[PDB]
């Protein structure tokens, strides 16, 4: 998982 | 190094969460110990909290020194919770702030500028082809710009996302939609320019409003189709310490798919267009220089601006995809993600700026735009 776009 | 010790703590905490062996756990716990130790009735309480922290770190360190990787990691989870209570008891990154500034100016210039451009091209849309082109570009950019205030709000609130999973899926994807839509539209326009220069008879035989509108429709459809796969992989995740909601992408247990997305996005969204459009305008510009340049220069400027403002996003994206999530450079780039995306977002407001500059080089504002985009 990674918040935002990348 | 107030914020920095804490940053080292959370970074190494995630390192322990993604640890390969007991040795890495021990090293990370060592750095955490150093950073925790590096950091009045209030001072005695914060120091008390730090002491409990160091104690738990030492316990976990004993566990790692034994050889129980999993158990040490568990102790580290508990460490995260107590650390959370001690930090919640008592700042935002520079790149996020720059991202806020950029988001703001791009929002103002994009909304007002593209509203004005749409206003201008709307009068002449079915009378002139260029008006169709610029209209579609402006619509893409504007629609993308509508998403900015919510992103701004979320960044201000430390990535917290209270807008739901659907919004999380759709709104952050709009910039990608803007990318593909832009590059496809621009590609069609470039084809038009090429034919205007090298195959004019075709233009006297083919050109009508209909073909332009169909080309735009296909460009939009294809852009949507290129955007949906990433859109479907957007998920929300609730964080419990401190409590908040994160909006992001989820390629968990599928690193190869993440790499695939990064690569495909790089090729179809940047490299192939770079190659083809550079060939195209090499042709056109060499012919021109060996012999409508007002509009052509504007188009060239827009095309160049696309790659200029999309380059850092692509670079950081690919590099990030080829890095381990536990590497320092990866964490750095992760922290830089929003800034790079803002820099990409500059594309959604740069077009009216170019139009205004060329117009100034032609010497009201809408009148000027009318004269420039026709
Ligand atoms: C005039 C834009 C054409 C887009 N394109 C680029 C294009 C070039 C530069 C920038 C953007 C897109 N390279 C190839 C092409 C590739 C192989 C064989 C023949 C043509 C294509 C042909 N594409 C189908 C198509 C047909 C008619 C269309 C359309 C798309 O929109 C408008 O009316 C397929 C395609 C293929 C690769 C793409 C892509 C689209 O977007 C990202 O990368």
């Amino acid at each position: 998982f990674a918040p935002x776009w990348r | 190094d107030l914020e920095d010790n804490w940053e080292t703590l959370n970074d190494n905490l995630k390192v322990i969460e993604k640890a390969d062996n007991a040795a890495q756990v021990k090293d990370a716990l060592t750095k955490m110990r150093a950073a925790a130790l590096d950091a009045s009735p209030e001072m005695k309480d914060f120091r008390h909290g730090f002491d409990i922290l160091v104690g738990q770190i030492d316990d976990a360190l004993k566990l790692a020194n034994e050889g129980k990787v999993k158990e040490a990691q568990a102790a580290a989870e508990q460490l995260k919770t107590t650390r959370n209570a001690y930090i919640q008891k008592y700042t935002l990154r520079v790149p996020d702030i720059l991202a806020l500034v950029i988001f703001a100016v791009v929002f103002l210039v994009g909304v007002l500028g593209n509203a004005l451009v749409v206003w201008v091209t709307a009068f002449e849309a079915k009378r002139t082809i260029n008006a169709i082109w610029f209209l579609n570009l402006a619509v893409a950019d504007f629609l993308s710009c509508l998403a900015l205030p919510i992103l701004f709000t979320s960044i201000v609130q430390h990535h917290h996302w209270p807008f739901g999973g659907a919004a999380c899926s759709i709104l952050p994807s709009l910039i990608l939609l803007n990318m593909y839509a832009s590059i496809l539209l621009l590609a069609t326009i470039s084809a038009d320019r090429f034919l205007l220069v090298f195959k004019p008879i075709w233009c006297q035989n083919f050109r009508g409003a209909g073909l332009a509108w169909i080309a735009c429709a296909v460009a939009w459809g294809l852009a949507l189709l290129l955007t949906i796969p990433s859109f479907l992989y957007r998920v929300v995740r609730e964080e419990y310490f401190p409590p908040k909601v994160l909006c992001g992408v989820d390629y968990s247990h599928d690193k190869r798919r993440e790499r695939a997305v990064a690569i495909v996005r790089l090729v179809l969204g940047f490299l192939w267009p770079l190659l083809t459009l550079t060939i195209c305008y090499t042709f056109i510009l060499l012919r021109t220089w060996s012999r409508s340049t007002k509009t052509l220069k504007v188009v060239v400027a827009v095309v160049a601006s696309f790659f200029i403002f999309w380059l850092p996003y692509q670079v950081t994206g690919i590099m990030m995809s080829f890095l381990e999530p536990s590497s320092p450079t990866f964490l750095l780039l992760k922290k830089l993600d929003s800034l790079c995306v803002s820099f990409a977002y500059i594309n959604c407001c740069i077009n009216p700026i170019i139009y205004v500059v060329a117009g100034q080089g032609f010497q009201s504002l809408p009148s000027l735009l009318r004269n420039v985009l026709t």
